[PDB]
This record gives structure tokens, C-alpha cells and sequence, in this order.
């Protein structure tokens, strides 16, 4: 919202200045965007009056003759160009914001131009451009230069946030301002109405829609342009000036934040009637578009005999038709409370958001109609000189807010800090609330205006704003907390000692979208995303990833087409959505492998990325362990499922080659979990000081049979004193069955209490080799 | 190709328990706001004795074993990088540090204090001539006993409970007094565990802290403010928690044993 | 004290809309873009493992984190958020619609804003300092009255940084909780306690902190980019 400093401190005339505004205001809960300077007008530009307009035949020109001081001629393209009307008449050696070319006089079509009378656009002062700025003919002495009246201005960007509408208007600000201790000024809207009746009448036919609706009657109107003050302020507001009633309308809008429309009553007939549209209505709105209505769609319509027509479009723009304009001399004024949920429907059904519509979807005041109207009839009467008849026409009669409880003393305590109960409540009343009781507990009743005041707690947010929030000290709290929460902590712990662990393994990590391209459920062999989204930001990113893995892959490959890294190794620790949202870890490896840069070899692949995940569950405490299974999207042979401590939970393997080329990409190896990792409380166990039984041992075994269920038989028969098991070496080998393999396994055994008798080593050693091939 | 088969012998490396319980405990206290802070191991009799109310002719410097040392050249630091004398010696427990911090801070402040110790004594399966202690220390103006209670009562919950409580006993320390032992309560298996001292910091310790700062220039800041100290026995707790059986075990270093403890975190 | 405890990326438009003060059709819904979802078969979890109804999409901010764990727990207690949220938006060099934040919430009999204060004060300390300060302005949120932006001195730099909002919990959100407990079997824990809570933008400060320059960085798995950071700690 723009912030006109000099039309602000009209209500609040004690203002310091812009800064020390954007100050008090920051503090109020008004944050302050922008700040700007405005209306820089050279002395080249003067104020000067059309006394004639002589067309240039054969063009589309006109020749204007104006007193500016001694009389002279421009030459003007504008169609607003006429006679009667005072003008912006920038002289020959003006500087000008727009034209780096300066000002001059020269010779047009037969005529010479003096200087060109000016645009908003051209004088900067509005964005238009497309006529000239239309002045009271008799606004200055013609010839004084303009910034005598019309001088620079400061305007402030301010954001209103959506539960103080009342903000939205100047005045609202204005009486925040009052509550630090600035004087406020009410604007007086004197008034000399007629007893006379009003010519039309007013039907609500929609009462939800148009809770509050009054109608007012002025007659008898000099539609001309806005005195110079005016036309600087909604200039300056952002908005642009037309004729002195239609500006009317909006400085108001603009002061207290009521929307107003007037409209001719040529157009009205026999009344207004406030009703939803019919199927297929038109309407030729005030932007100039036509349109056609959606029966949910509010409008102000009328009716002569038996026809009813749309007028204009409730509470967010009028029609184009009833509009006012010079010839007007009488109209009837809108002035309501509209439901803000249709005028949002309505407002966003067509491409629009005006003024009005933003106003009326934010909340009105339910009863600011009436002194709304007072203030405009009271500005028409003085400056279009009209008639007013002294009754109003209105519809539904709103109830005032409640009392609201409040108690100094819990203020106090909910800050934390220890304001004096006469401060609260003097802050409170400044505020324009009303104070009943005696104490400790009061009877506070909020001015209408004000929707946000609803609990004690927003009451005590304003002692605390118009304290200043840097009033309230600085404490720390000291409790012991409910048992309930005690172990809370556990979960992320542990996420993070891992994430941890991974980094200093040796992997980097990684963050990757979670969202998820449907196509890539093909592209990778896997089922489809459960969940999708309904505004997807684009069709790849439609889904909700339900592996990890792809994410990284893909950002291999990417990575690979900007710097070219030999290997790579990484994890990446995500939610993934299948039928319930669930954590996941993969890893995916890739490259040379590690080993000496310079020497030849390297080792790598698979049983590299194995190694790794072995040491990581050695860190953790954790038996894993893994079996050949079939996967979709791992190439197989190179496939396998993931065993941790006797579980099964993801898997691990090389990447599917039909998709390692499917992709511009390599040879490449994972592996993807599903956390939490379960864990095995340790139970420590004393280990004995008497030597172990140290063994050879090999085995010839098929060559398809799983080193798995071989390592499980062998261990499994050991005995209860086998300490060690390990495979030294192996190879398929000349020297045996074509279809069979050897197998080193290195051999310990103890005894806890004393030391191992031979009688029960070559003992418990047959006792697997008889079921070892026994079986 | 085989899966099932051995991956790439790759070390897997793991934490001695110590570190673990002594890292465990510091947790719990960094979340009351106690901030770590280690001091040297070879002190003065000064920091160690002396600035602890401790005396040299009387009973209770008889309640520490101490080792003496003895060498030329080497340089010991003072709180303040300065140079300090006095018979050279081991830390007999990490009190000197409460010493050190303050002469070198500000009140209010939490500090805990973790740090390996000696005392010369026979190498049994629960006393060792070398271990460590966690030293704690609060020190601001308003500081009572409540808070030193509250304080280990939010440790024990930390480590057992909610179903734990906490014992507290009257106990005789020359930097303290009141001076007390406290006791824990382990519902599972179900006795009291003596864990530590703590106390009201003794008048005579402020005393020296600021005597020994203004001897260095600095002005007083310990005369009108409170503090509590305490210092429980690590090895022990590790024991109990972790369910280690000989004391010796931690500084034996056997790897069978150290890395029992691999996975613990 | 905090202690950490995080949520589900995909909630239910109660726990982020409802449950904290934001009405359907009012100017509040409209300040969070949010991303709807759609599927079957998907099962979301309530703060007690039942199954919970509403129409499905993602977390538009942390704060829903604030009902289920309240819905869960007894005060008084201090728990802190970290989380992923989304929000419709188009990705730019400081805005992304994918990123993170930090919750923070601290209920129990006697709580005050000036903790409040005193909270954000230490964060600062820690972060800079203790040459650095806290700006706490008043500013609107449904679920927090009063509501407040906050912003930090950096020393360094030189500049104020819009950390972050706060604000005590609005009374309707207490209301929701203890609505919720009673429909579950449990009795009332919100009654006559008092809590103030607030949420951050992690990346910003990051971006800050480590002196990176683009939002989008995070997001690009570039590994030149993530390698800087190998020895941070
Ligand atoms: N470190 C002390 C324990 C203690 C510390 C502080 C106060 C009281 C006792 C000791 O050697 O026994
Ligand atoms: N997460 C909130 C920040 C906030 C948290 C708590 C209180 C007030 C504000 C947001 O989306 O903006
Ligand atoms: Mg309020």
C-alpha cells in the first residue's frame, strides 16, 4: 500500500518525518518496503488555461491558445484537449524526466508550438501518458510555475499485513500513530442536506451476499476535474485522477478502507437492486471488457418496468455504462459490506483484483457505511457543488462487537514484563476501545473497525506493540520437564551418528529432489509413484520418489557432463513415498576404483562397494550379510538382497546395463535401505587369556553353490568354540571337479576358563566335515 | 558371480569406552548449558593442594596419594600462559582446573571438566593407580544447594529412570562445605551406586582464586557469588553402564576386548 | 535444552492448515502456496499411529511438527524442528521450492515472550557475537498473538538479517491440540500453560554462514560444490 507522507500527516500532523514514520511504523507491525521521492517539477513547467481550441484541418491536431501569464500557443495531439480546462504547460527550455531532449519551441503544421502542455507520464507524475492533465481552469494565476502547488512528495511502500484491514486505509494507520501519543485529526465532514425524497428505490434480493448496503442521493452536479491537491494525492497513491466526483469516491476508499461507487442515475431507472446474475448475463465492465456473468457472481443491477440489467460488478468494478462522466448531474452512491468469500470466488472467476476486491476480500468495517457516506457527500457537496438529500437508503441492520475479558495482570504475565494497569488501559483506549469494570478483570469492547480484536490474548499483543516490543526484557526458563519427553531425542541421534560415520568412511553426501519424473518408473525398471502431485512444478517432477537411488544415478550422469570425476562415491539419506512415507539410505559407487594413481592396478567394482558396507556395520555393531536376488533395475548375477543383522531390508548390486546405456552412462554400483537400522544392545563378554586352536581347512564344493550357506553350514557345525572363521583364499582350480571349487578357511578356537584339549579339536573338526558334504 | 562372497578387507575402525562414556556424560551436561574444558595433566602443588583448601602438615593432604616429579627445563603453564612454581606432581583429580577457569573467567558460568588422573595406590580389579574423573563446577550469584541437587537428579534421570533417584549425604572435602557424597538409584539392577563429591565451593577457594588474579593484575570477581562443584569417578560409571568387570581392562590394551565396543554409537 | 524431534513431509491440510488457526477460504491459506497431492493406498500416520483423513499434500512449513508432538506429549518441555518443507514457487537465485526450516517450541506453566527473547538473544551470541544483538518486530501469523519477525546483527557483515518468526501460541492451537486428545481417549494437558514457538529458514543463514552465493547450489548435486564443505568440522 502506498504511504503519501503529506497526505498522512494530514490526520497525524506531528510526524517528525519520513524515516522517524518508517521507524514508528516498523515498530506498530508495519514493514516498509520502499521509500520515494515524487514530484520533481523544474521551474520550466507552469500552470496555464485553455481559452481556445482551434483544430488543424487536415490533421488530427488541435491548436491550443493559452494564458499562461501572456497569452501563447502549443499545438496538441490529446482528445481531452479543449477549452475550459487548466493544463500543465511545460515552456521551452524545461527539462523533462521522460525526454532527455529538452523542451523547445517548434514549428508544428503551420503553427508554432510554444512548449506542449503535458501527460501525467510526461510530467512523471502518473504512469497515463494518453492526455493531458485536466487541472481547474482556475486552480493557479496563470503563468505560476507548478511545484509552487505542487511540490515533491514522499511516499512509503508499506505491507499491510491480511488481519489488519482497517489499514488499508490512511485513517486506520493514522489512528495507530494516535495510540504512541500522536495527535490525530479527524477529517469533518460538514454537511447542508434536503428533506426531499430519494428518487429510486433499493431491493437486496441476495441478503447473505450484501450483509450491509446503504444508497445515497446527490443531485444537482458539477462534474469537473480535481482540485490540484486532490489529484497530487491519489496521483501520488498510485492511482489516477478523472473528474472530481469519480476521485471522490477513491480518496475515500483510500482514507478509511471503504470501497464507493457512484453511478449516473440516467441508468439506474426505477431502483437498485443487489442480486446474483442470471446464466449468460453481459456486462461491459469499466476496464472496457466485455463480459458475461457465472450465476454465483453478486452484482448491483436495476430495473425500469419489467427489465432488470447489471449495472456493475459488486463490490470489485463498475460497469462501463453507469460510470460518471461530465454531462452527470445526479446519482445514486454505493457504499456496503460485502461477504468477502463470494467477492473472492467472484473476484479470481475473472481475471481481476482492483482496489475495491482487495478491500472487501480482506474485511470491511460492517459499520463504517453510514459516516463513509456522510465523509463523500460532504466532499461532493464542496467540490461538485451538490445537493444531498439528508436520508439514505439501507439494507440490514449489522449487530456491534462484544465485550472482551481482560486482566492486566496476565498481560504482565504472558510478556514477562511489568507495566503499570493505568498504562494498559489508557493504550487500550487511545486504541478507541471502550473499558468497563473496576479491575482485575475488565469488560473491553473493540471499535468496529477493528476485526483482528477478537481474544484477551489480541489485546494484550497491543499493549505490547504500542509498549514497543523492545520493552520486553530478556529472561531464560528454567523447569524439569514432563518425563514423557525424556528419550525424545533417540530417533535423530541415531539418523545423524550414521550420516555421520558414512562422511568419515568416505562418502560424500548428497541432496536430491523428492520429487520424481513418472517416466522414469519406465526408464528404471519400477513400479509406479503412489502419490502424485495435483500443480506438479513440471511434468518430471510430477510424482513423489519412492527410491533414492534414481535421484542419484541421474546426478552421476550430470555430473560427469560438467567436470569429469574418474570415481565417485556417495550416499544420500531421503524420504521416499510408497504406501506410507518412509526413510531410505543408498549409495551409489562408480570410477577406477582405489589403489596406487601411478602403479597399474586398481580394485574396484562390486566387492569394493561390499567392502565398504561390511566396515560400516562393523563400525555400527551390526551383523550384515547378503544373497543373490532378482531386482528389476540390478543387472542380475550382479544382483542381491541386503541382510542386516539377520534382517532383510534393501538391496545391493550392480546397475542393470540395459540402463547403464539407456543412459550415456558406465558401468555403475548400488545399494538402497530403509532406516531405521535395527540395533543389538551389546552384551560384553569376557575373552579368555588361553591360546587358541589354530586351523587349516578347505572345501570343494559346486561351482554354482553360494559362498553363504557354505561359511552357514561350516560355522553352523563348528561347535560352541569356534572363535574365528575366515576365507583365505579360493580359486576354481585344475586339480579338481570341472564343476566344483576350493575353498581357504583359516580356523581358531578357545576356551573360556581353561585351555582347548586337542581330544575335542580333531573331535569337533569331523564333526562338521561328516555333515559338511555329508550333505 | 558369487555375492555372497567377502568384500574388500577394509579397517573398521571403533572408540575406547572410556571415550564413549566420558563423551556420553558430556552430552547430558552440555544440555544443562555446562560447556567442556580439559587442564594439564603434571600440575603444581599450588593448584592441586594449596588452592583447595587443602593443607600440607594436616589430615587431609593425607587423603590423596600423590606422585611427586622431578626434572629441570620443563615449563609449566599458569591460567594465564604465565609461568607458575611450586614441587612439580600428577594431578591427584581435576579440582586444580576449578582453580585455573576461575582465575581465568567470569562469573556466572558452567563448566564440567573431564580429564585423566593419578594416584598412587596398588593396580587391583577395581582400583587403579590411573584414571579418570569429570569434574563439574557452577559458579553465579544466587547458586544454592537446590540447584547442585537438581543438577545430579537431572543426570541420573539422564542415565537410568525416570524410575532413578538420587542419594545425597553429608561428606567431609576441604574446597567445600556443605561438603557431600552422592548416591544413584539404578532400578534395573536395583542398588545404590556411590557416583561422586559435590558441595558449596568453600569461601578460602574464592579467596585464593582472587588473591592469585589481583597477584596477576586482574580485578576481583568471585567476592559475592555462589558455587557448587562436583566430580564423579568414570571407570566406574563405564563399568556399571557398558558392563566391564575389571578396571584394568581400560588401560590393558587388548583389542579383543576394545573392540567389544565398536558399534556402541 | 531443546531436544530434536522430526515430522512427515507429507501431512494432511489438518495438521498444516487446520489444526494452527488457518481458515479455508480466508486471506491466511493464501500466504503458503501450497502443493496438493493425490494416490490411494497411501497410509499417513497420526501422532499416535492411527490413521488420520484430509486432503493430502506436503508441508508447507514445520509447524505441524508443534500439534502432533504437543497431541503426543505432556509439557512442560523445549523441542526443536528440523525438517523439508515445499512451497509452490519458481527457483530463482533466492528462492526455492524445495527447502528447509527449523521449529522451535517450548511449552509450560509461566513461559513469557521475554523468554521468548532470551532464546533468540542466545542464538544470536552463539551465531556472532557477543558483539551482536536482536530486532523483534510485531507481525502477523494464525497461530502466534502476539506474532513477531526477528532479526539478528551480524558484526561482520554489518547488516540486520530477518531470521525468522515467533510468537506465543495462539490460544485456538491449544484448543485444537486438547480437541484432538479428548477424540483420541486422552485427558487435557494444554489447559493453563503458556508456550511460545518459532521457525527459521535454514538455507538463508547457511548461505550466510558459509558464504555461498546462489540457493539453487544446494539442490544441484555438483560435487565441486559440496566437496568445499569436506573439512567444515
Ligand atoms: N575430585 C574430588 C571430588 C569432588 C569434587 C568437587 C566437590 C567435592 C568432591 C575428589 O577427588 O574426590
Ligand atoms: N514456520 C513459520 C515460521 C513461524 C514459526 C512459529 C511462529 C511464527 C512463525 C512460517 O512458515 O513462516
Ligand atoms: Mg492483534
Amino acid at each position: 500500500m502506498r504511504v503519501p507522507f503529506s497526505w498522512l500527516k494530514a490526520y497525524v500532523p506531528e510526524l517528525e518525518s519520513p524515516e522517524v514514520l518508517e521507524e514508528r511504523l516498523a515498530g506498530l507491525g508495519f514493514e516498509t518496503d520502499r521509500i520515494e521521492r515524487v514530484f520533481p517539477i523544474p521551474r520550466g513547467v507552469v500552470f496555464a488555461r485553455v481559452l481556445e481550441a482551434h483544430p488543424i484541418p487536415g490533421t488530427r491536431l488541435k491548436r491550443l491558445v493559452l494564458d499562461a501569464g501572456r497569452t501563447v500557443e502549443v499545438v496538441s495531439g490529446a482528445e481531452n484537449a479543449r477549452k475550459g480546462i487548466g493544463v500543465a504547460l511545460a515552456l521551452p527550455g524545461t527539462e523533462l524526466p521522460g525526454l532527455g531532449q529538452k523542451v523547445g519551441e517548434r514549428v508544428i503544421q503551420g503553427v508554432r508550438s510554444f512548449g506542449m502542455a503535458l501527460s501525467p507520464r510526461e510530467l512523471g507524475v502518473g504512469e497515463y501518458g494518453g492526455g493531458l492533465l485536466e487541472f481547474p481552469e482556475d486552480a493557479l494565476p496563470p503563468g505560476t510555475p507548478l511545484s509552487e502547488a505542487w511540490p515533491e512528495e514522499v511516499v512509503l511502500d508499506l505491507e499491510v499485513t491480511p488481519n489488519r484491514p482497517d489499514a488499508l486505509g490512511l485513517l486506520g494507520l493514522a489512528r495507530d500513530l494516535h495510540a504512541l501519543g500522536y495527535a490525530l485529526v479527524e477529517p469533518e465532514a460538514a454537511l447542508k442536506a434536503e428533506a426531499l425524497p430519494l428518487p429510486f428505490a433499493l431491493k437486496v434480493e441476495d441478503p447473505e451476499g450484501a450483509p450491509h448496503f446503504t444508497l445515497g442521493y446527490a443531485f444537482g452536479l458539477r462534474v469537473a476535474p480535481s482540485p490540484l491537491w486532490m489529484q497530487r494525492a491519489l496521483f501520488a497513491a498510485g492511482m489516477r485522477p478523472i473528474n472530481n466526483v469519480v476521485d471522490v469516491t477513491n480518496y475515500v476508499m483510500l482514507e478509511r478502507a471503504q470501497p464507493m461507487h457512484a453511478f449516473d442515475l440516467r441508468f439506474v431507472g426505477e431502483g437498485i437492486a443487489v442480486r446474483r446474475a442470471r446464466e449468460g448475463e453481459r456486462l461491459k465492465t469499466l476496464d472496457g471488457v466485455e463480459r458475461t456473468l457465472h450465476p454465483e457472481d453478486l452484482v448491483i443491477a436495476g430495473w425500469r418496468g419489467e427489465e432488470s440489467f447489471p449495472l456493475g460488478l459488486a463490490g470489485v468494478m463498475g460497469g462501463a455504462e453507469s460510470e460518471v462522466r461530465e454531462d452527470t448531474e445526479a446519482i445514486a452512491l454505493e457504499v456496503a459490506c460485502f461477504d468477502p468469500v463470494s467477492i473472492r470466488k467472484t473476484a479470481r472467476r475473472h481475471g481481476l483484483r482492483t482496489e475495491a476486491s482487495h478491500r472487501f476480500e480482506r474485511g470491511v468495517d460492517p459499520l463504517g457505511q453510514v459516516p463513509a457516506q456522510r465523509r463523500a457527500l460532504s466532499l461532493l457537496q464542496a467540490l461538485a457543488g451538490a445537493r444531498v438529500a439528508e436520508a439514505l437508503l439501507e439494507a440490514g441492520s449489522p449487530k456491534p462487537p462484544e465485550a472482551i475479558p481482560f486482566r492486566p495482570e496476565y498481560a504482565n504475565r504472558l510478556l514477562g514484563t511489568s507495566y503499570p494497569e493505568a498504562e494498559q488501559i489508557a493504550i487500550l483506549k487511545r486504541l478507541g476501545c471502550r473499558v468497563e469494570g473496576e479491575g482485575p478483570t475488565y469488560r473491553v469492547t473493540p471499535p468496529s473497525h477493528r476485526l483482528d480484536l477478537r481474544l484477551e490474548e489480541d489485546l494484550v499483543e497491543e499493549v505490547a506493540r504500542i509498549q514497543g516490543y523492545e520493552t520486553i526484557p530478556l529472561a531464560l526458563p528454567a523447569f524439569f520437564p514432563a518425563p514423557d519427553n525424556r528419550g525424545v531425542e533417540a530417533p535423530y541421534r541415531k539418523e545423524q551418528r550414521l550420516r555421520e560415520v558414512l562422511s568419515g568412511l568416505g562418502f560424500q553426501e548428497v541432496y536430491t529432489y523428492s520429487f520424481m519424473d513418472p517416466e522414469d518408473a519406465r526408464r528404471f525398471r519400477l513400479d509406479p509413484p503412489r502419490l502424485l502431485l495435483l500443480n506438479p512444478l513440471a511434468p518430471e517432477k510430477a510424482a513423489l520418489r519412492t527410491h533414492l537411488f534414481p535421484g542419484l544415478v541421474r546426478v552421476l550422469k550430470e555430473n560427469l557432463d560438467l567436470d569429469r570425476p574418474e570415481r565417485a562415491l556417495l550416499f544420500e539419506v531421503g524420504r521416499v513415498f510408497r504406501e506410507r512415507e518412509e526413510t531410505h539410505l543408498a549409495g551409489l559407487l562408480f570410477g577406477e576404483g582405489v589403489g596406487l594413481p601411478w602403479a597399474k592396478e586398481r580394485l574396484s567394482g562390486y566387492f569394493l562397494l561390499k567392502g565398504y558396507l561390511e566396515a560400516l556395520f562393523a563400525r555400527l555393531g551390526l551383523a550384515f550379510r547378503v544373497e543373490a536376488q532378482a531386482f528389476p533395475f540390478l543387472h542380475p548375477g550382479v544382483s542381491g538382497r541386503v541382510l542386516v543383522e539377520g534382517e532383510e531390508v534393501g538391496f545391493l548390486g550392480a546397475l542393470h546395463p540395459e540402463i547403464a546405456q539407456e543412459l550415456e552412462l558406465p558401468p555403475v554400483h548400488l545399494f538402497e535401505l530403509r532406516l531405521p537400522l535395527p540395533d543389538k544392545p551389546l552384551a560384553f563378554q569376557d575373552p579368555s587369556r588361553h591360546p587358541a586352536a589354530f586351523r587349516d581347512l578347505a572345501v570343494v564344493v559346486p561351482a554354482p553353490t553360494p559362498y553363504g550357506e557354505v561359511e552357514a553350514l561350516v560355522r553352523e557345525a563348528a561347535g560352541p568354540y569356534l572363535e574365528s572363521l575366515a576365507l583365505f583364499d579360493l580359486y576354481q582350480g585344475p586339480p579338481l571337479p570341472e564343476g566344483h571349487k576350493s575353498l581357504a578357511f583359516h580356523l581358531r578356537f578357545r576356551h573360556p576358563k581353561r585351555t582347548l584339549r586337542d581330544e575335542e579339536v580333531e573331535e569337533a573338526v569331523s564333526r562338521v566335515a561328516e555333515a559338511l558334504r555329508a550333505r | 558371480v558369487d555375492v555372497s562372497l567377502p568384500g574388500a578387507s577394509l579397517f573398521s575402525g571403533g572408540l575406547h569406552p572410556i571415550t564413549l562414556m566420558e563423551r556420553e556424560l558430556v552430552e547430558i551436561f552440555r544440555a544443562l548449558g555446562y560447556q567442556a574444558v580439559e587442564g594439564p595433566e603434571v600440575e603444581s602443588e599450588f593448584f592441586n593442594f594449596d588452592a583447595l583448601n587443602i593443607p600440607e602438615h594436616h589430615p587431609a593432604r593425607d587423603m590423596w596419594d600423590t606422585f611427586w616429579l622431578t626434572g629441570e627445563g620443563f615449563r609449566l603453564e599458569g591460567p594465564l600462559g604465565e609461568e607458575v612454581e611450586g614441587r612439580l606432581l600428577l594431578r591427584t583429580h581435576t579440582s586444580p582446573m576449578q582453580v585455573r577457569y576461575m582465575v581465568a573467567h567470569t562469573p556466572p558460568f558452567r563448566i564440567v571438566v573431564p580429564g585423566r588422573v593419578f594416584r598412587f595406590e596398588q593396580t587391583d580389579a577395581t582400583h587403579e593407580a590411573v584414571f579418570h574423573q569429570l569434574e563439574g563446577l557452577v559458579v553465579g550469584e544466587g547458586i544454592a544447594m537446590a540447584h547442585l541437587k537438581g543438577a545430579i537428579y537431572e543426570l541420573a534421570q539422564a542415565l537410568f529412570g525416570p524410575d532413578s533417584k538420587v542419594r545425597f549425604q553429608p561428606v567431609y572435602f576441604p574446597f567445600v562445605e556443605p561438603g557431600a557424597q552422592f548416591a544413584v538409584w539404578w532400578p534395573e539392577g536395583g542398588k545404590w551406586l556411590e557416583l561422586g563429591g559435590a558441595g558449596m565451593v568453600h569461601p578460602k577457594v574464592f579467596q585464593a582464586v582472587d588473591a592469585y588474579r589481583e597477584r596477576l593484575g586482574l580485578p576481583p570477581a568471585y567476592r559475592g557469588v555462589t558455587g557448587f562443584a562436583f566430580g564423579l569417578g568414570v571407570e566406574r560409571l563405564a563399568m556399571l553402564r557398558y558392563g566391564i568387570p575389571d578396571i584394568r581392562y581400560f588401560f590393558g590394551g587388548r583389542l579383543k576386548f576394545l573392540e567389544q565396543f565398536k558399534g556402541v554409537l
